[PDB]
């Protein structure tokens, strides 16, 4: 820096602990035995006196590590040891969530025999479900809450209820206060828990659905005792509440503790759910939705698996910053986190100057993509409890920015084992591995030099490797695109930013063979960017058009010219409209195609891509938008060649 | 997380004029001084060279 | 505060310690608005058993009322300083005199006076001209309070004893604009004219008058410019160029004005104050006030404590005996 008084350091173990490398400790302790105090006197020998220095300096090379990692893990950003980890996360008020189970919303079509009004469906409800790779065997879901549902006209009922992975368990105990309650297996999310205390109810502490204002006693804990199984107990309170505590139990009770069996993350995959209902005159209908909400769905969420020592840490020294409350941008990306997490990779809330309150949050799920919904209204109403009062928290989600790889990676025969496919697959969660690990957060770039390291890193018959690259970004609302929206913050390389498929309707009837006639629906269009200019210039146009349909007037004229803005290959008939900007230099893309004068009924389904190339080769990333590669969900861009080698 | 948060500056000279101001010394000197009243002097000293 | 993320650098200058004196003078004068000054004598008690001596002072006065309240109390009459009588002073350095220690030298900026003189004098028709300042000291020979020597580490440091002596340090009136350098270096700037006049009255063993504008821009000639082109650069008034930056008033005190109080053995007690903008008697207290502008007022018709008091001092004697004024000389740097 400037001024010398800036230098001070980072989180630093002092020289005090460290520890040795042997042979230095030979040193010191020579100095320390042979000088400053004795002289040797000593009785052994020649030899002996100076041999048996180190018989004891192996004592304490030791001894300064037996007795010397107790200060390692006894602090937190310096332990390792997941145990001492984890342990000294809960006084932050965190725990690291042991596993997790998936989630979905059906919606259940069934009906009654009775036609009683108001049918339930209670808690377990088991189902069963593939969560496809392939087709055999089940795993599990229960519903675990409630609901109702309602007769209206037709004799149907719409009980929708959410359901989570594992089936239940009940062990009741009766309470000794000598006898540390506990579980001992491997499961158990504890975002999902009751332990009625032989009444109902119990609400406990840690984690709120409610936070029921006031409501004094009736609290209990769940924290670790390390070793996996998680500890209950319950406070120092008396009720003959005393003052403030827990209400403890009497002496002698039964306690019901119930938790879902959460078989673990291999269940992601959802889809087809069958009824396995056996209740009353319920006929359970089937007509089962799994997605009945909005776009794309990829099943359930969720799963988990233990938390990486490398989260907690991020997570758990965070947590002392707030205290259980979301104030800032930073505690949002908190309580949207392990608590609600393992639904969510990445946050990072915002909250926009010229629109007051409501405080913005892009996520990505595991899954990928977009969160859907009532996956999305429970991170919201999570967080409301905990929010700042007036502000409402709202999922914009971010603004995804994909590429197109199109790589070769030409292995050699030669070497090969599983040949391809298994390849073909093995080099997917490579690349894949590739962003969840640099890019898949927030603020970072990728350089396909890096995709190609982890490529070539497949097994080792791939030699070399190589792509072309293209960024993606696909529009929402199309047919004008936002206010000095859609940009790529990268230079766009010009004679690039090409269009997708599109369509036409109307133009007049044109009757085809066969049946009656039809719509005329065939004859798309599509979009180019077209040239770069004196400064930015560059225009662009909607695409090919034969004649008719336009309002022509004195506005329009269709015409670039047959010089680049490159052409649609078809029929087609040119004539190319201008439509918008394209300032080059600042990356910016103005389309409203009401320019010319359409309308929008002309046009097929909007949300299209366009995916211009980029100019360098390393791509960056700003104003909260993700660069994040997903294939399972779309295929639709990947390609990949195995060309081969003979030897 | 909900609110504007613009920036902007203001400056504080803090002159801190006012320092001296200490008086210095003062210095007054008496006279003998000569009226038309005058009268009889007590012999006299120097008065010529 | 301390230790700032931010670190900025503020002089203060020179100036505004003049420039602030000078707003000082601007009203001194007649009016309800222009606060005039008095100054006052002291105490008759013989303010210990160990009072005529050497050794021992006065006890050193408190700012506090308690203190104020004394004075007026203990006090005989104020004599008034008029807005001509104040005058801003420099330590008047002159070349040739052997009494102070060094003759001539005048290391880089100070200032000078000759023809004042006989050891001094030269081209007079005009008195004291000199108050002149040295541009530059004459070429080597500096050896300067460090180690470094030469013409360069005036910069990075202090001030030059020439150690060559000075001859024919007279000078002309200047030369155009920039000024005159007669001899071997030891560059001579003009500064003003000083009529002998004023000289002999308002000047002294110490010090040395400068004019206040409003005086020379009324009235150059007297003050003798129109020689200086650097005037009509920033109008006349140059209180500032001299740096002067320190004022002092005097006032005579004559034993007739006090004919009480001075008789055979009036011993004038320590206590010699100065004050401001008093009152009036005002007869019976109901009435309308009036600023004071009379001479050597009486202690009583003053409404005690009327005004603030600006100024203490104590000097333990004093004598005062009839016949014989009292000068009495203050200085501030305000």
């Amino acid at each position: 820096p400037v001024n010398y008084q800036l230098t001070r350091t980072a989180n630093a173990i002092p020289e005090i602990f460290v520890g040795g490398t042997f042979a230095e400790i030979k040193q010191n302790l020579i100095e320390w035995l042979n000088g400053q105090n004795e002289f040797l006197d000593y009785d052994f020998e020649g030899s002996r006196l100076n041999v048996l220095c180190d018989l004891l300096a192996y004592n304490t090379l030791y001894i300064q590590q037996f007795g010397n990692a107790a200060v390692y893990e006894s602090f937190m950003r310096t332990a390792n040891l997941r145990s001492s980890v984890v342990q000294a996360a809960q006084d932050n008020g965190y725990l690291p969530t042991s596993k997790s189970a998936a989630q979905t919303e059906i919606m259940l079509t069934c009906t009654d025999a009775l036609n009683r009004n108001y049918i339930t469906i209670p808690r377990g409800t088991r189902f069963l479900a593939y969560a496809k790779d392939t087709s055999v065997n089940p795993y599990n879901f229960v519903s675990r809450e409630d609901v109702i549902a309602i007769r209206d006209k037709n004799n149907q009922y719409f009980p929708r209820l959410k359901l989570a992975q594992g089936r239940i368990v009940r062990t009741e105990i009766i309470y000794d206060k000598l006898t540390p309650i506990i579980i001992y297996d491997k499961n158990i999310d504890r975002n999902q828990v009751k332990l009625y205390v032989d009444g109902a109810e119990w609400i406990n502490w840690t984690r709120k659905s409610m936070v029921h204002a006031g409501s004094t006693s009736t609290i209990y804990y769940m924290r670790e005792t390390i070793d996996g199984n998680t500890e209950f107990y319950f406070g120092e309170g008396e009720i003959s509440a005393n003052y403030i505590g827990g209400l403890k139990p009497t002496q002698n009770s039964t306690i019901v503790i119930e938790y879902i069996s959460t078989n673990g993350a291999d269940a992601n995959g959802a889809v087809g759910f069958s009824y396995a209902d056996t209740l009353t005159n319920i006929t359970v209908i089937n007509i089962n939705e799994n997605p009945n909400d909005d776009p794309d769905f990829v099943g359930a969420d969720g799963g988990g698996d233990p938390e990486d020592i490398e989260r907690i840490r991020e997570l758990g020294t965070i947590k002392r910053e707030t205290q259980q409350r979301c104030v800032t941008a930073t505690d949002y990306d908190t309580f949207v986190s392990e608590r609600f997490g393992s639904i969510i990779q990445a946050v990072q809330t915002f909250t926009d100057s010229t629109k007051p309150g409501y405080a913005f949050i892009a996520a990505k799920p595991k899954s990928g993509l977009y969160l859907t919904t009532v996956q999305r209204e429970d991170i919201k109403n999570y967080l409301k409890d905990y929010n700042l009062a007036p502000i409402t928290p709202s999922i914009i989600s971010p603004n995804y920015l994909f590429i197109k790889t199109n790589l070769k990676v030409t292995y050699a025969l030669n070497k090969l084992q599983e040949s391809e496919q298994w390849l073909e697959g093995q080099i997917i969660d490579k690349i894949d591995r590739y962003y969840t690990e640099d890019v898949e957060i927030f603020n970072s770039s990728f350089a396909k030099s890096k995709m190609l390291t982890y490529v070539d890193d497949a097994d080792h018959s791939v030699i070399g490797s190589s792509a072309t690259i293209q960024m993606v970004r696909e529009v929402q609302n199309f047919y004008k695109t936002p206010e000095a929206g859609i940009k790529y913050n990268n230079q766009i390389k010009d004679r690039s930013m090409e269009s997708n498929t599109f369509s036409f309707n109307s133009g007049r009837k044109v009757v085809n063979p066969d049946t009656g006639l039809e719509e005329d629906v065939l004859y798309d269009v599509r979009i180019v960017s077209t040239d770069r200019d004196s400064k930015g210039i560059g225009k662009v146009i909607i695409g090919p058009f034969a004649s008719g349909d336009v309002t022509e007037n004195e506005n329009i004229q269709p015409y670039t010219g047959n010089d680049f803005n490159k052409l649609a290959n078809s029929d087609g008939r040119d004539k190319y409209y201008v439509i918008g900007e394209i300032n080059y230099p600042a990356d910016v893309i103005y389309w409203n195609i009401a320019k010319i004068n359409l309308t929008s009924e002309k046009f097929e389904v909007q949300t299209i891509e366009l995916y211009s190339d980029p100019t360098d080769d390393v791509i960056f990333t700003r104003d909260g938008s993700l660069i994040v590669f997903e294939n399972d969900l779309r295929p639709q861009y990947l390609t990949i060649d195995l060309e081969p080698i003979s030897q | 997380v909900g609110f504007g948060f613009i920036a902007i500056t203001l400056l504080t000279m803090f002159i801190n004029v006012g320092l001296t101001l200490k008086h210095t010394e003062t210095i007054i000197n008496k006279y003998k001084n000569y009226k038309w009243d005058s009268g009889l002097p007590t012999e006299y000293a120097d008065r010529i060279a | 505060m301390n230790d700032s993320s931010v670190i900025y650098r503020a002089i203060v200058t020179s100036k505004f310690r003049t420039e602030k004196m000078l707003n000082f003078y601007n009203s001194i004068g007649s009016g309800p608005d222009k606060n005039t000054i008095f100054i006052t004598f002291g105490r008759s008690e013989p303010w210990s058993s160990n009072e005529n001596e050497v050794g021992f002072a006065p006890p050193y006065p408190t700012d506090s009322v308690l203190g104020v309240t004394d004075m007026w109390t203990h006090m005989m009459g104020t004599v008034k300083v008029l807005p001509s009588m104040l005058d801003a002073v420099i330590p008047r350095r002159d070349w040739g005199d052997t009494r102070y220690p060094d003759p001539y030298t005048f290391r880089i900026n100070d200032i000078v006076v000759c023809n004042s003189a006989p050891y001094n004098a030269t081209e007079s028709g005009a008195g004291w001209l000199v108050y002149r300042c040295l541009d530059v000291p004459d070429t080597g020979m500096c050896s300067i309070a460090s180690l470094t020597d030469k013409d360069e580490c005036l910069k990075l440091g202090g001030k030059w004893t020439p150690s060559a002596r000075s001859m024919t340090p007279p000078e002309g009136r200047g030369d155009a604009e920039g000024t005159i350098e007669p001899g071997d270096g030891y560059v001579w700037e003009y500064l003003f004219e000083i009529p002998p006049d004023v000289s002999i009255n308002r000047c002294t063993n110490e010090y040395i008058v400068v004019p206040w504008p409003e005086e020379l821009k009324e009235d150059p000639t007297r003050w003798g410019y129109e020689d200086n082109l650097t005037w009509q650069q920033d109008d006349f008034g140059l209180i500032y160029r001299v740096k002067a930056n320190t004022i002092r008033f005097k006032a005579y005190l004559d034993s007739v004005y006090f004919p009480e109080a001075a008789l055979p053995g009036n011993k004038g007690f320590r206590q010699i104050s100065i004050i401001t903008n008093p009152l009036e008697a005002k007869a019976h207290p109901n009435d309308p006030n009036v600023k004071a502008e009379k001479d050597y007022y009486d202690p009583e018709d003053l409404m005690r404590h009327s005004g603030e008091m600006i100024y203490m001092e104590n000097r333990p004697p004093i004598i005062m005996a009839m016949d014989q004024t009292e000068e009495i000389n203050i200085l501030f740097t305000f």
